RNA sequence: GGCGAAGGCGAAAACUUAGGCCAUUACUGACGCUUAGGCUUGAAAGUGUGGGGAGCAAAUAGGAUUAGAUACCCUAGUAGUCCACACCGUAAACGAUAGAUACUAGCUGUCGGGGCGAUCCCCUCGGUAGUGAAGUUAACACAUUAAGUAUCUCGCCUGGGUAGUACAUUCGCAAGAAUGAAACUCAAACGGAAUUGACGGGGACCCGCACAAGUGGUGGAGCAUGUUGCUUAAUUCGAC
Protein backbone atom coordinates (compact mmCIF):
# COMPACT_ATOMS: atom_id res chain seq x y z
CA UNK A 1 0.00 0.00 0.00
CA UNK A 2 1.08 3.41 0.66
CA UNK A 3 -0.26 6.93 2.09
CA UNK A 4 -2.19 9.69 0.70
CA UNK A 5 -0.23 11.59 -2.11
CA UNK A 6 0.30 15.58 -2.51
CA UNK A 7 -0.14 16.87 -6.05
CA UNK A 8 1.94 19.19 -7.57
CA UNK A 9 0.36 22.67 -8.55
CA UNK A 10 -1.08 23.94 -11.97
CA UNK A 11 -0.29 27.20 -12.88
CA UNK A 12 -3.56 29.25 -14.76
CA UNK A 13 -2.90 30.71 -18.02
CA UNK A 14 -2.71 34.59 -17.89
CA UNK A 15 -4.15 35.68 -20.93
CA UNK A 16 -7.03 33.65 -21.39
CA UNK A 17 -7.60 33.48 -17.88
CA UNK A 18 -8.13 30.02 -16.89
CA UNK A 19 -6.45 26.77 -15.33
CA UNK A 20 -8.71 24.40 -17.33
CA UNK A 21 -7.00 25.99 -20.51
CA UNK A 22 -3.60 24.78 -19.03
CA UNK A 23 -4.97 21.55 -17.85
CA UNK A 24 -6.34 21.79 -22.06
CA UNK A 25 -2.89 22.52 -23.45
CA UNK A 26 -0.88 20.21 -20.92
CA UNK A 27 -3.25 16.69 -22.41
CA UNK A 28 -3.22 17.53 -25.51
CA UNK A 29 0.35 17.62 -25.48
CA UNK A 30 2.66 15.06 -27.11
CA UNK A 31 6.33 14.39 -27.52
CA UNK A 32 6.63 16.99 -24.12
CA UNK A 33 6.50 20.02 -26.70
CA UNK A 34 4.15 22.55 -25.14
CA UNK A 35 4.99 24.95 -28.39
CA UNK A 36 3.30 22.96 -31.09
CA UNK A 37 0.49 21.94 -29.17
CA UNK A 38 -0.14 25.60 -28.31
CA UNK A 39 -0.44 26.61 -31.89
CA UNK A 40 -2.88 24.15 -32.23
CA UNK A 41 -5.04 25.16 -29.33
CA UNK A 42 -4.75 29.00 -30.54
CA UNK A 43 -5.76 28.06 -34.03
CA UNK A 44 -8.73 26.37 -32.74
CA UNK A 45 -9.54 29.17 -30.71
CA UNK A 46 -9.03 32.09 -33.39
CA UNK A 47 -11.42 29.12 -35.56
CA UNK A 48 -13.80 29.54 -32.35
CA UNK A 49 -13.80 33.56 -33.30
CA UNK A 50 -13.85 32.74 -36.65
CA UNK A 51 -17.20 30.55 -37.62
CA UNK A 52 -19.95 30.50 -34.51
CA UNK A 53 -18.88 34.39 -33.58
CA UNK A 54 -19.08 33.63 -29.54
CA UNK A 55 -16.56 34.03 -26.80
CA UNK A 56 -14.04 30.98 -26.74
CA UNK A 57 -14.17 31.05 -22.96
CA UNK A 58 -18.14 30.85 -23.06
CA UNK A 59 -17.97 27.36 -25.29
CA UNK A 60 -15.35 26.65 -23.39
CA UNK A 61 -17.39 26.16 -19.74
CA UNK A 62 -20.44 24.67 -21.87
CA UNK A 63 -17.92 22.11 -23.23
CA UNK A 64 -16.57 21.25 -19.80
CA UNK A 65 -20.28 21.12 -18.47
CA UNK A 66 -21.85 19.05 -20.85
CA UNK A 67 -18.68 16.35 -21.61
CA UNK A 68 -18.38 16.28 -17.44
CA UNK A 69 -19.66 12.69 -15.60
CA UNK A 70 -21.74 12.41 -13.03
CA UNK A 71 -20.70 9.06 -11.48
CA UNK A 72 -17.40 6.89 -12.51
CA UNK A 73 -17.26 2.70 -12.63
CA UNK A 74 -15.22 0.89 -10.29
CA UNK A 75 -14.29 -2.64 -9.85
CA UNK A 76 -15.02 -5.27 -6.67
CA UNK A 77 -15.46 -8.36 -7.33
CA UNK A 78 -15.78 -11.74 -5.62
CA UNK A 79 -15.44 -14.84 -7.97
CA UNK A 80 -15.25 -15.38 -12.06
CA UNK A 81 -17.93 -13.25 -14.13
CA UNK A 82 -16.91 -10.24 -12.40
CA UNK A 83 -19.32 -7.19 -11.29
CA UNK A 84 -19.06 -3.20 -11.19
CA UNK A 85 -19.41 -1.02 -8.67
CA UNK A 86 -20.63 2.82 -9.48
CA UNK A 87 -19.03 4.99 -7.11
CA UNK A 88 -18.62 8.67 -6.35
CA UNK A 89 -15.76 10.67 -7.84
CA UNK A 90 -15.30 14.09 -6.91
CA UNK A 91 -14.63 17.55 -9.75
CA UNK A 92 -11.48 17.29 -10.22
CA UNK A 93 -11.22 14.03 -11.91
CA UNK A 94 -14.39 14.59 -13.34
CA UNK A 95 -13.36 17.49 -15.03
CA UNK A 96 -9.71 15.69 -15.90
CA UNK A 97 -11.79 12.80 -17.91
CA UNK A 98 -14.16 14.85 -19.53
CA UNK A 99 -10.57 16.86 -20.77
CA UNK A 100 -9.18 13.44 -21.43
CA UNK A 101 -12.64 12.60 -23.48
CA UNK A 102 -12.29 15.24 -25.54
CA UNK A 103 -8.18 14.93 -26.25
CA UNK A 104 -8.91 11.18 -27.22
CA UNK A 105 -12.32 11.94 -29.07
CA UNK A 106 -10.42 14.90 -30.98
CA UNK A 107 -7.97 12.62 -32.31
CA UNK A 108 -10.56 9.92 -33.74
CA UNK A 109 -12.46 11.85 -37.10
CA UNK A 110 -12.28 12.83 -40.44
CA UNK A 111 -11.54 16.24 -41.06
CA UNK A 112 -7.20 15.27 -40.90
CA UNK A 113 -5.90 18.79 -39.94
CA UNK A 114 -6.25 18.65 -36.33
CA UNK A 115 -7.22 22.39 -36.17
CA UNK A 116 -10.39 21.80 -37.58
CA UNK A 117 -11.32 18.35 -35.80
CA UNK A 118 -10.55 19.51 -33.04
CA UNK A 119 -12.64 22.64 -33.01
CA UNK A 120 -15.30 20.64 -34.31
CA UNK A 121 -14.53 18.57 -31.26
CA UNK A 122 -15.50 21.09 -28.83
CA UNK A 123 -18.50 22.66 -30.63
CA UNK A 124 -20.26 18.87 -30.62
CA UNK A 125 -19.12 19.27 -27.30
CA UNK A 126 -21.18 22.55 -26.42
CA UNK A 127 -24.05 21.29 -28.27
CA UNK A 128 -24.34 17.76 -27.11
CA UNK A 129 -24.05 15.56 -29.76
CA UNK A 130 -22.62 11.63 -30.06
CA UNK A 131 -18.96 12.84 -30.28
CA UNK A 132 -18.38 12.43 -26.48
CA UNK A 133 -21.73 12.92 -24.76
CA UNK A 134 -22.46 9.47 -26.06
CA UNK A 135 -19.71 7.91 -24.23
CA UNK A 136 -20.63 10.14 -20.87
CA UNK A 137 -24.34 9.28 -21.32
CA UNK A 138 -23.56 5.19 -21.94
CA UNK A 139 -21.14 5.35 -18.56
CA UNK A 140 -23.92 7.01 -16.88
CA UNK A 141 -26.49 4.58 -17.72
CA UNK A 142 -24.36 1.61 -16.62
CA UNK A 143 -24.85 3.54 -13.28
CA UNK A 144 -27.61 3.65 -11.22
CA UNK A 145 -28.99 0.15 -13.40
CA UNK A 146 -27.18 -2.07 -10.88
CA UNK A 147 -27.27 0.27 -8.24
CA UNK A 148 -28.22 -1.61 -5.69
CA UNK A 149 -24.30 -2.97 -5.93
CA UNK A 150 -23.73 0.96 -5.97
CA UNK A 151 -25.82 1.13 -2.51
CA UNK A 152 -24.14 -2.11 -0.43
CA UNK A 153 -20.61 -1.95 -1.20
CA UNK A 154 -17.03 -0.58 0.19
CA UNK B 1 -44.64 -8.55 18.83
CA UNK B 2 -47.28 -5.65 18.20
CA UNK B 3 -45.77 -2.26 19.64
CA UNK B 4 -45.91 1.02 17.27
CA UNK B 5 -47.21 4.32 18.41
CA UNK B 6 -46.13 7.45 16.45
CA UNK B 7 -43.24 7.17 13.87
CA UNK B 8 -39.72 5.28 14.74
CA UNK B 9 -39.40 4.59 18.91
CA UNK B 10 -40.98 1.47 18.07
CA UNK B 11 -38.52 0.69 15.26
CA UNK B 12 -35.39 0.04 17.69
CA UNK B 13 -37.03 -2.80 19.44
CA UNK B 14 -38.76 -3.88 16.18
CA UNK B 15 -34.83 -4.55 15.30
CA UNK B 16 -33.93 -6.21 18.92
CA UNK B 17 -37.00 -8.25 18.07
CA UNK B 18 -36.49 -9.29 14.67
CA UNK B 19 -33.11 -10.00 15.02
CA UNK B 20 -33.96 -12.74 17.75
CA UNK B 21 -36.81 -13.70 15.52
CA UNK B 22 -33.92 -14.92 12.76
CA UNK B 23 -31.88 -16.27 15.54
CA UNK B 24 -34.69 -18.38 16.87
CA UNK B 25 -36.31 -19.09 13.18
CA UNK B 26 -32.10 -19.66 11.39
CA UNK B 27 -31.54 -23.00 13.42
CA UNK B 28 -35.04 -24.48 12.45
CA UNK B 29 -34.65 -24.59 8.87
CA UNK B 30 -31.61 -26.79 8.51
CA UNK B 31 -31.27 -30.16 9.53
CA UNK B 32 -28.28 -31.88 11.43
CA UNK B 33 -28.17 -34.33 14.23
CA UNK B 34 -28.99 -33.98 17.94
CA UNK B 35 -25.53 -34.12 19.62
CA UNK B 36 -25.20 -30.77 17.20
CA UNK B 37 -28.01 -28.92 18.59
CA UNK B 38 -26.76 -29.02 22.45
CA UNK B 39 -23.29 -28.80 21.31
CA UNK B 40 -24.45 -25.59 19.63
CA UNK B 41 -26.53 -24.40 22.14
CA UNK B 42 -24.03 -25.01 24.82
CA UNK B 43 -21.60 -22.83 22.69
CA UNK B 44 -23.75 -20.39 22.51
CA UNK B 45 -24.55 -19.95 25.95
CA UNK B 46 -20.93 -20.17 26.88
CA UNK B 47 -20.57 -17.11 24.51
CA UNK B 48 -24.11 -15.23 26.35
CA UNK B 49 -21.71 -16.41 29.82
CA UNK B 50 -18.57 -15.10 28.71
CA UNK B 51 -19.47 -11.96 26.61
CA UNK B 52 -22.44 -10.47 28.42
CA UNK B 53 -21.01 -12.01 31.43
CA UNK C 1 -62.43 1.80 -2.21
CA UNK C 2 -61.30 1.22 1.65
CA UNK C 3 -59.22 3.15 4.29
CA UNK C 4 -57.85 0.67 6.37
CA UNK C 5 -56.08 -2.21 5.61
CA UNK C 6 -53.26 -4.56 6.15
CA UNK C 7 -50.28 -4.83 3.72
CA UNK C 8 -48.08 -8.05 3.78
CA UNK C 9 -44.46 -8.39 3.21
CA UNK C 10 -42.59 -11.57 2.75
CA UNK C 11 -38.85 -11.28 2.45
CA UNK C 12 -37.36 -14.52 1.31
CA UNK C 13 -33.72 -15.35 1.39
CA UNK C 14 -33.85 -15.69 -2.49
CA UNK C 15 -36.41 -12.94 -3.34
CA UNK C 16 -39.18 -11.05 -1.85
CA UNK C 17 -42.79 -10.47 -2.23
CA UNK C 18 -45.06 -7.46 -0.96
CA UNK C 19 -49.07 -7.32 -0.64
CA UNK C 20 -51.28 -5.45 0.62
CA UNK C 21 -54.90 -6.75 1.31
CA UNK C 22 -58.37 -5.85 3.01
CA UNK C 23 -58.97 -6.39 6.65
CA UNK C 24 -61.32 -9.17 4.84
CA UNK C 25 -58.62 -11.31 4.31
CA UNK C 26 -59.00 -10.50 0.16
CA UNK C 27 -55.46 -9.23 -1.80
CA UNK C 28 -55.85 -6.14 -3.25
CA UNK C 29 -52.42 -6.04 -5.66
CA UNK C 30 -49.32 -7.54 -5.07
CA UNK C 31 -45.61 -7.10 -6.50
CA UNK C 32 -42.26 -8.60 -6.32
CA UNK C 33 -38.80 -8.21 -7.52
CA UNK C 34 -39.54 -10.04 -10.46
CA UNK C 35 -42.71 -7.47 -11.78
CA UNK C 36 -39.53 -4.98 -12.26
CA UNK C 37 -37.23 -5.79 -15.16
CA UNK C 38 -34.08 -7.20 -13.78
CA UNK C 39 -34.04 -10.99 -12.98
CA UNK C 40 -31.74 -13.73 -11.86
CA UNK C 41 -29.95 -13.76 -9.44
CA UNK C 42 -29.41 -10.11 -8.94
CA UNK C 43 -33.17 -9.75 -7.83
CA UNK C 44 -31.96 -10.93 -3.81
CA UNK C 45 -30.85 -6.82 -3.00
CA UNK C 46 -32.81 -4.20 -0.60
CA UNK C 47 -32.86 -1.86 -3.36
CA UNK C 48 -35.51 -4.37 -5.55
CA UNK C 49 -37.24 -4.59 -2.15
CA UNK C 50 -37.41 -0.91 -1.57
CA UNK C 51 -38.42 -0.02 -5.34
CA UNK C 52 -41.11 -3.19 -5.19
CA UNK C 53 -42.25 -1.46 -2.17
CA UNK C 54 -42.51 1.86 -3.77
CA UNK C 55 -44.20 0.67 -6.55
CA UNK C 56 -47.05 -1.03 -4.33
CA UNK C 57 -47.40 1.99 -2.42
CA UNK C 58 -47.87 4.03 -5.55
CA UNK C 59 -50.37 1.29 -6.81
CA UNK C 60 -52.35 1.52 -3.31
CA UNK C 61 -52.43 4.92 -3.13
CA UNK C 62 -54.96 5.41 -6.25
CA UNK C 63 -56.97 2.98 -4.18
CA UNK C 64 -57.04 5.81 -1.73
CA UNK C 65 -55.15 3.65 1.34
CA UNK C 66 -55.20 5.15 4.77
CA UNK C 67 -54.01 3.97 8.36
CA UNK C 68 -52.88 0.30 7.72
CA UNK C 69 -51.13 -2.69 9.50
CA UNK C 70 -47.93 -4.20 9.15
CA UNK C 71 -46.74 -7.94 8.84
CA UNK C 72 -43.30 -8.16 8.08
CA UNK C 73 -42.76 -11.73 6.96
CA UNK C 74 -39.82 -13.98 5.82
CA UNK C 75 -35.58 -13.57 6.67
CA UNK C 76 -33.29 -11.52 4.93
CA UNK C 77 -31.58 -7.76 4.36
CA UNK C 78 -34.24 -6.45 2.07
CA UNK C 79 -37.32 -6.67 4.47
CA UNK C 80 -36.09 -3.30 5.94
CA UNK C 81 -35.76 -1.28 3.03
CA UNK C 82 -39.22 -1.83 2.57
CA UNK C 83 -39.77 0.01 6.08
CA UNK C 84 -37.93 2.97 4.67
CA UNK C 85 -40.18 3.27 1.36
CA UNK C 86 -43.14 3.51 3.03
CA UNK C 87 -42.46 5.67 6.54
CA UNK C 88 -40.99 7.86 3.46
CA UNK C 89 -43.86 7.90 1.30
CA UNK C 90 -45.95 9.09 3.63
CA UNK C 91 -48.33 6.86 4.35
CA UNK C 92 -50.53 6.47 7.62
CA UNK C 93 -48.81 3.18 8.61
CA UNK C 94 -49.95 2.50 12.42
CA UNK C 95 -48.70 -1.32 13.78
CA UNK C 96 -45.97 -3.29 13.04
CA UNK C 97 -46.13 -6.76 13.68
CA UNK C 98 -43.98 -9.95 12.67
CA UNK C 99 -45.65 -13.02 10.61
CA UNK C 100 -42.67 -15.14 10.40
CA UNK C 101 -43.96 -18.78 9.10
CA UNK C 102 -41.88 -19.62 12.23
CA UNK C 103 -42.77 -23.81 13.66
CA UNK C 104 -42.52 -25.08 17.06
CA UNK C 105 -39.48 -27.83 16.99
CA UNK C 106 -41.63 -30.27 14.85
CA UNK C 107 -41.27 -31.31 11.05
CA UNK C 108 -37.33 -31.98 9.97
CA UNK C 109 -35.72 -29.42 7.90
CA UNK C 110 -34.17 -29.78 4.66
CA UNK C 111 -30.28 -30.53 5.33
CA UNK C 112 -26.65 -28.60 5.46
CA UNK C 113 -25.31 -27.85 2.41
CA UNK C 114 -21.51 -28.54 2.17
C1' G D 1 -28.33 -27.25 34.97
C1' G D 2 -31.01 -32.31 36.96
C1' C D 3 -31.77 -37.68 36.85
C1' G D 4 -30.05 -42.84 35.01
C1' A D 5 -25.16 -48.37 35.91
C1' A D 6 -24.61 -47.57 30.55
C1' G D 7 -27.11 -46.49 26.02
C1' G D 8 -30.40 -42.04 27.13
C1' C D 9 -34.24 -38.97 29.31
C1' G D 10 -37.39 -31.93 28.42
C1' A D 11 -45.80 -29.74 25.41
C1' A D 12 -49.80 -31.77 29.34
C1' A D 13 -52.27 -35.58 32.43
C1' A D 14 -53.48 -40.47 34.98
C1' C D 15 -51.83 -45.78 36.75
C1' U D 16 -47.75 -49.08 37.88
C1' U D 17 -42.83 -48.95 39.17
C1' A D 18 -37.29 -48.00 39.94
C1' G D 19 -33.37 -46.37 42.46
C1' G D 20 -31.50 -42.09 44.89
C1' C D 21 -30.36 -38.12 49.35
C1' C D 22 -30.01 -36.21 55.20
C1' A D 23 -30.48 -37.38 60.69
C1' U D 24 -31.43 -41.98 62.34
C1' U D 25 -30.33 -43.76 70.51
C1' A D 26 -34.21 -48.40 66.43
C1' C D 27 -33.31 -53.63 64.69
C1' U D 28 -30.05 -57.63 62.89
C1' G D 29 -25.33 -59.05 63.91
C1' A D 30 -19.55 -59.24 59.46
C1' C D 31 -24.92 -61.01 56.44
C1' G D 32 -18.88 -57.27 52.59
C1' C D 33 -15.77 -56.17 47.76
C1' U D 34 -14.41 -58.25 43.29
C1' U D 35 -16.76 -61.68 40.10
C1' A D 36 -14.24 -66.92 35.61
C1' G D 37 -18.64 -69.23 33.90
C1' G D 38 -24.16 -67.82 33.65
C1' C D 39 -27.94 -64.07 33.07
C1' U D 40 -29.96 -58.75 31.75
C1' U D 41 -29.59 -54.25 29.17
C1' G D 42 -27.40 -52.04 25.25
C1' A D 43 -27.11 -45.27 20.05
C1' A D 44 -27.76 -45.63 14.87
C1' A D 45 -27.98 -48.76 10.67
C1' G D 46 -29.99 -53.45 9.02
C1' U D 47 -33.84 -58.19 8.72
C1' G D 48 -38.80 -60.65 8.87
C1' U D 49 -44.64 -59.81 9.42
C1' G D 50 -48.89 -55.93 9.46
C1' G D 51 -49.80 -51.18 9.51
C1' G D 52 -48.67 -46.06 8.79
C1' G D 53 -46.30 -42.77 5.42
C1' A D 54 -46.65 -34.97 6.25
C1' G D 55 -41.75 -33.62 5.75
C1' C D 56 -36.78 -35.40 5.15
C1' A D 57 -33.88 -38.45 2.51
C1' A D 58 -29.65 -43.99 0.72
C1' A D 59 -30.07 -45.96 -4.17
C1' U D 60 -31.98 -43.88 -9.11
C1' A D 61 -33.04 -39.99 -13.10
C1' G D 62 -32.32 -34.97 -14.83
C1' G D 63 -30.07 -29.70 -14.89
C1' A D 64 -25.45 -27.28 -13.87
C1' U D 65 -19.51 -27.15 -12.68
C1' U D 66 -15.34 -29.48 -14.51
C1' A D 67 -10.83 -32.05 -18.88
C1' G D 68 -13.59 -36.00 -16.88
C1' A D 69 -17.73 -36.00 -11.87
C1' U D 70 -20.59 -42.57 -11.01
C1' A D 71 -19.20 -36.19 -5.96
C1' C D 72 -19.52 -31.26 -3.66
C1' C D 73 -24.84 -27.42 -5.85
C1' C D 74 -29.94 -27.60 -7.65
C1' U D 75 -35.05 -30.38 -9.23
C1' A D 76 -37.29 -34.68 -8.48
C1' G D 77 -37.03 -39.19 -6.20
C1' U D 78 -37.27 -45.35 -3.65
C1' A D 79 -35.83 -48.15 0.72
C1' G D 80 -35.88 -46.15 5.23
C1' U D 81 -36.90 -42.52 8.79
C1' C D 82 -42.94 -43.63 12.71
C1' C D 83 -46.08 -47.62 15.53
C1' A D 84 -47.22 -53.07 17.06
C1' C D 85 -44.29 -58.30 17.59
C1' A D 86 -39.58 -61.13 17.03
C1' C D 87 -33.87 -60.69 15.60
C1' C D 88 -29.12 -58.54 15.08
C1' G D 89 -25.46 -56.87 19.81
C1' U D 90 -21.90 -53.30 16.93
C1' A D 91 -20.15 -47.49 17.69
C1' A D 92 -14.59 -41.95 18.98
C1' A D 93 -20.72 -47.29 23.48
C1' C D 94 -14.83 -41.74 25.87
C1' G D 95 -13.61 -38.88 31.42
C1' A D 96 -9.81 -42.60 25.33
C1' U D 97 -9.05 -42.87 33.03
C1' A D 98 -12.41 -51.09 35.85
C1' G D 99 -14.63 -51.60 40.60
C1' A D 100 -14.05 -51.06 46.28
C1' U D 101 -11.79 -48.87 50.54
C1' A D 102 -8.95 -45.12 53.90
C1' C D 103 -5.54 -40.84 54.08
C1' U D 104 -3.25 -36.41 52.01
C1' A D 105 -2.62 -28.17 51.49
C1' G D 106 -5.84 -24.71 49.96
C1' C D 107 -9.22 -21.32 47.27
C1' U D 108 -13.54 -19.93 44.05
C1' G D 109 -18.38 -21.68 42.55
C1' U D 110 -22.86 -24.24 41.82
C1' C D 111 -27.14 -27.82 43.13
C1' G D 112 -29.83 -31.18 46.81
C1' G D 113 -30.97 -32.21 52.29
C1' G D 114 -30.90 -30.20 58.00
C1' G D 115 -30.98 -26.75 61.37
C1' C D 116 -30.52 -21.02 62.59
C1' G D 117 -33.25 -18.15 59.78
C1' A D 118 -37.57 -12.71 54.47
C1' U D 119 -33.65 -14.35 50.30
C1' C D 120 -29.01 -12.15 51.08
C1' C D 121 -25.88 -14.71 53.97
C1' C D 122 -23.62 -19.19 58.73
C1' C D 123 -22.31 -23.68 59.22
C1' U D 124 -23.42 -29.41 58.62
C1' C D 125 -23.88 -33.87 55.26
C1' G D 126 -23.61 -35.09 49.99
C1' G D 127 -23.41 -34.60 44.43
C1' U D 128 -21.55 -31.63 40.47
C1' A D 129 -17.64 -27.63 38.13
C1' G D 130 -13.36 -24.23 38.02
C1' U D 131 -8.49 -22.86 40.27
C1' G D 132 -4.47 -24.56 42.54
C1' A D 133 0.24 -26.96 47.06
C1' A D 134 3.23 -30.99 47.85
C1' G D 135 3.31 -35.50 45.28
C1' U D 136 3.14 -38.11 40.54
C1' U D 137 3.90 -37.70 35.26
C1' A D 138 8.38 -38.90 29.26
C1' A D 139 5.84 -34.37 28.65
C1' C D 140 1.13 -32.71 28.14
C1' A D 141 -1.14 -32.59 32.50
C1' C D 142 -3.82 -34.94 37.26
C1' A D 143 -4.33 -33.36 41.95
C1' U D 144 -9.76 -34.83 47.66
C1' U D 145 -14.44 -36.76 41.71
C1' A D 146 -6.00 -38.11 41.39
C1' A D 147 -3.39 -40.28 36.52
C1' G D 148 -0.73 -39.16 44.59
C1' U D 149 0.06 -42.36 49.02
C1' A D 150 -1.46 -48.30 49.29
C1' U D 151 -4.26 -52.64 49.63
C1' C D 152 -8.21 -56.67 47.34
C1' U D 153 -10.20 -58.62 42.97
C1' C D 154 -11.32 -58.98 37.84
C1' G D 155 -10.00 -57.99 32.59
C1' C D 156 -6.18 -56.70 29.43
C1' C D 157 -0.88 -55.81 26.75
C1' U D 158 4.32 -57.94 24.98
C1' G D 159 7.45 -54.28 17.74
C1' G D 160 5.23 -52.96 12.93
C1' G D 161 2.76 -55.02 8.20
C1' U D 162 0.50 -59.27 7.23
C1' A D 163 -4.50 -58.89 10.26
C1' G D 164 -8.74 -58.09 13.54
C1' U D 165 -7.33 -61.63 8.07
C1' A D 166 -7.47 -67.38 7.39
C1' C D 167 -8.92 -72.31 9.33
C1' A D 168 -11.86 -74.50 13.24
C1' U D 169 -15.89 -73.57 16.82
C1' U D 170 -20.77 -71.04 18.83
C1' C D 171 -24.77 -67.85 17.77
C1' G D 172 -27.64 -65.57 13.86
C1' C D 173 -32.98 -65.94 8.34
C1' A D 174 -29.13 -63.06 6.61
C1' A D 175 -25.98 -59.08 6.90
C1' G D 176 -22.50 -60.71 10.11
C1' A D 177 -20.96 -61.07 15.27
C1' A D 178 -17.79 -63.82 19.22
C1' U D 179 -13.04 -66.37 19.27
C1' G D 180 -8.46 -65.82 16.65
C1' A D 181 -3.25 -67.18 14.21
C1' A D 182 0.73 -68.49 11.36
C1' A D 183 3.91 -68.64 6.83
C1' C D 184 6.57 -64.35 4.75
C1' U D 185 8.75 -59.34 5.31
C1' C D 186 10.83 -54.64 7.59
C1' A D 187 14.30 -52.31 11.24
C1' A D 188 11.76 -49.67 12.39
C1' A D 189 5.75 -47.78 12.79
C1' C D 190 -0.46 -43.04 10.14
C1' G D 191 4.59 -44.73 17.73
C1' G D 192 3.46 -40.61 22.06
C1' A D 193 4.87 -35.85 24.04
C1' A D 194 7.27 -31.51 23.31
C1' U D 195 10.94 -27.87 20.36
C1' U D 196 13.03 -24.88 15.91
C1' G D 197 11.74 -23.74 11.34
C1' A D 198 8.96 -24.22 6.89
C1' C D 199 4.31 -24.09 4.73
C1' G D 200 -1.39 -23.00 4.78
C1' G D 201 -6.93 -21.59 -0.95
C1' G D 202 -5.29 -19.83 9.05
C1' G D 203 -5.92 -15.49 11.11
C1' A D 204 -3.79 -9.98 13.00
C1' C D 205 -0.73 -6.04 11.32
C1' C D 206 2.63 -3.53 7.68
C1' C D 207 5.47 -2.28 2.98
C1' G D 208 6.90 -1.77 -2.15
C1' C D 209 5.16 0.91 -10.30
C1' A D 210 2.78 -4.47 -6.22
C1' C D 211 -2.58 -3.67 -6.78
C1' A D 212 -5.47 0.96 -8.31
C1' A D 213 -5.02 5.58 -11.88
C1' G D 214 -2.76 7.47 -15.89
C1' U D 215 0.89 7.88 -19.66
C1' G D 216 4.01 5.40 -23.21
C1' G D 217 5.57 0.89 -25.46
C1' U D 218 6.47 -5.08 -26.89
C1' G D 219 3.30 -9.77 -29.45
C1' G D 220 1.11 -7.08 -36.09
C1' A D 221 5.31 -5.23 -40.77
C1' G D 222 10.47 -4.86 -42.15
C1' C D 223 15.79 -4.51 -40.71
C1' A D 224 19.99 -4.89 -36.45
C1' U D 225 21.51 -8.30 -32.82
C1' G D 226 21.71 -12.61 -29.36
C1' U D 227 19.58 -17.49 -28.31
C1' U D 228 17.02 -22.72 -29.73
C1' G D 229 17.06 -26.55 -33.51
C1' C D 230 19.30 -28.44 -38.56
C1' U D 231 23.57 -28.32 -41.63
C1' U D 232 28.39 -28.89 -42.97
C1' A D 233 34.93 -28.31 -42.11
C1' A D 234 34.53 -25.97 -37.80
C1' U D 235 29.56 -23.34 -37.92
C1' U D 236 35.44 -22.73 -31.30
C1' C D 237 33.82 -22.50 -25.64
C1' G D 238 30.28 -21.02 -21.66
C1' A D 239 25.90 -18.56 -19.63
C1' C D 240 19.94 -22.19 -19.42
Amino acid sequence: RKNRAPKRTVLPDPVFNNTLVTRIINVIMEDGKKGLAQRILYGAFDLIEQRTKEKPLTVFERAVGNVMPRLELRVRRIAGSNYQVPTEVPQDRKIALALRWIAMFARKRHEKTMLEKIANEIIDASNNTGAAIKKKDDTHKMAEANKAFAHMRW
Amino acid sequence: EVKNDDLELALKKFKRVSLEIRRLAQRHEYHLRKGMRLREKRKIAQKKRRKFR
Amino acid sequence: NVSSGIIHVSCSPNNTIVSASDPGGNVLCWASSGTMGFKGSRKKTPYSAGIAADKVAKTVKEMGMATVKLFVKGTGRGKDTAIRSFANAGLSITEINEKTPIPHNGCKPPKRPR
